């Protein structure tokens, strides 16, 4: 069935499981035509596909020209989506395929279903939660790689940085999330307290920065404040 | 005109012929239904006073044969059976005639009624749904499972529909995936057009059936069967023109006939809405919307 805070720890168990975000792969900055009427212009996007277990993410790059001359983008993006996520999972060897693939949001399942029809042994299911995996855009190198791509590209990245040598997946998925959470809410304050210590650097091979134990619980708790804090210059409380 | 005698009534039963109906009181003196058109399936159905549970009834056609209904004490129902002996039976028909124990067919000649409901239905691709060979008539009651529900027990009691389905293999062109669920075009003509039914009169004929044993058992699988045939339709952008105005007469009389009480039950509002408001064919059913909204505003 579908997800939510009473069945959160099915995600950490030995099961593998995807979670399937589409909310930036179809991307426009809308603008005035010469006419004064309005037009979109998309930029490239990408499918943010996510093993909550290891890390693993599988970045599906969208480049722009998927949507040269396609009529109604917005749900084309979602058969797309599920195309993509289809084609990931065939690539993987058998052993590594997902038992369940949980989507952020509830229009891509019949999408999914359908492109996963080959797989009905695969659960598709939703989720009551308000994953903040849109946020995925605020983290610099995954920003970088989407704009920069000149053709469809996959790309793959350790979203816990080096982090599970140290701490339970559970733990490290609810630490991914209050930052997420954070840069969804106030981007600039939450890139603010990550890099506001000169001191503390980013590994070429890494997203986050190298935070001690200590100060990632300096991090986090300030994370927090954030997301408290936004909520009452937003609710006025 | 043709005849389907009773040997008796021993228990209070509502009995229906096709969409009329009458009430028979315990051992009333009543000894058949006469003056029965000639030309067209019918149905003989039976609702007991005592246990409303169980609508039941017969699928038949005079022309295959001379059939009469005789109650079975021990099964605990109107059974029908055929009659081999044509001499006997004609016989025990002329007699009970001449006794005026028999209900007369109530045929309005102005009426088109149950032409335009069994337009395409035959006796022959009833038997293929209902399975027992050893008769010429087909059994039906409100209990009975599809064979896609007993898919989701006992088979040889199965209505053996044929299987729609929109998120399967058999509706979905390797490919073609997001074509194929928006668009059931393919599905329609090349599938089940083409390849399984043969022809839109056999399609319609099924369509047909499943609804009138919706209407007059109460028959779950039978009411999904019906609204999935009407969905493949007005899901796909590409319908032949005959087909399309048919369609609009079919579901015209289907709706002109069903009960204004059971429209609780008997109509999937998301089916309904879809077919006539957002599908490709919205515009395509004049008389069928008009009727609905006349009579079903409630719904949509
Ligand atoms: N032919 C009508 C009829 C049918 C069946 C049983 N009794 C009947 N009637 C009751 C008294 C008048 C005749």
């Amino acid at each position: 069935g579908a997800m939510n805070s009473s069945n959160y720890a099915e995600l950490f168990n030995n099961d593998i499981k995807l979670f399937v975000d589409d909310t930036n792969v179809y991307r426009v900055t809308v603008h005035k035509t010469f006419e004064g009427n309005v037009a979109t212009k998309a930029i490239n996007g990408c499918i943010f596909t996510l093993n909550p277990k290891t890390g693993h993410l599988f970045l599906k790059i969208i480049h722009t020209s998927v949507w040269a001359g396609q009529k109604r983008l917005s749900q084309l993006a979602k058969w797309k989506t599920a195309e993509e996520v289809s084609a990931l999972v065939r690539s993987l060897p058998k052993e590594e395929q997902p038992k369940q693939i949980i989507v952020t949001r509830k229009a891509m399942l019949d999408p999914l279903e359908v492109h996963m029809l080959d797989f009905p042994n695969i659960a598709i299911r939703p989720t009551e939660l308000r994953l903040p995996f849109s946020a995925a855009m605020s983290i610099d190198k995954l920003s970088d790689v989407v704009m920069k791509a000149t053709e469809p590209q996959m790309v793959l990245f350790n979203i816990y940085d080096d982090w599970l040598d140290r701490i339970s997946s559970y733990t490290a998925f609810s630490r991914l999330t209050l930052l997420l959470r954070a840069l969804k809410t106030n981007e600039e304050s939450a890139k603010m307290i990550l890099l506001s210590d000169p001191t503390i650097t980013i590994k070429s091979y890494h997203l986050w920065p190298s935070f001690t134990d200590e100060q990632w619980i300096t991090i986090e708790s300030q994370m927090r404040d954030l997301i408290l804090t936004e909520y009452g210059r937003k609710y006025n409380v | 005109m043709n005849t389907v005698p009773f040997t008796s009534a021993p228990i209070e039963v509502t009995i229906g012929i096709d969409q009329y109906s009458f009430n028979v009181k315990e051992n009333q003196p009543f000894h058949g239904i006469k003056d029965i058109p000639i030309g067209h399936v019918h149905v003989i159905h039976f609702q007991h006073a005592d246990n409303s549970s169980m609508r039941y009834g017969y699928w038949f056609d005079c022309r295959m044969g001379n059939f009469y209904i005789q109650y079975d004490p021990k099964d605990g129902l109107y059974k029908m059976m055929e009659e081999r002996d044509g001499a006997k039976f004609e016989n025990i028909v002329h007699n009970f005639k001449e006794r005026q124990m028999m209900v007369s067919y109530p045929k309005i000649d102005e009426d088109d009624t149950w032409y335009n409901l069994t337009e395409f239905v035959q006796m022959d691709k009833i038997r293929k749904i209902v399975r027992k060979d050893e008769n010429q008539f087909s059994y039906v009651d409100s209990s009975m499972t599809t064979v896609q529900e007993n898919e989701l027990s006992d088979p040889a009691h199965s209505l053996n529909y044929t299987v729609i389905n929109f998120k399967s293999r058999e509706a979905i062109r390797p490919g073609h995936e997001m074509e194929d669920f928006l668009d059931k075009s393919y599905y329609l003509n090349t599938v089940m057009l083409q390849g399984i039914f043969k022809n839109s009169s056999n399609y319609f004929g099924e369509l047909q059936f499943a609804f009138l044993n919706a209407m007059f058992f109460g028959n779950y699988g039978s009411s999904l069967q019906w609204h999935a045939m009407i969905e493949l339709i007005c899901s796909s952008a590409t319908v032949p023109k005959h087909m399309l105005d048919k369609l609009d007469e079919i579901l015209y009389y289907q709706i002109k006939t069903l009960p204004e009480q059971y429209s609780d039950i008997l109509l999937n509002e998301r089916v309904w809405n879809i077919c006539l408001y957002s599908s490709f064919q919205k515009n395509s059913l004049h008389n069928t919307e008009k009727i609905m909204e006349n009579k079903y505003p409630e719904l949509l």
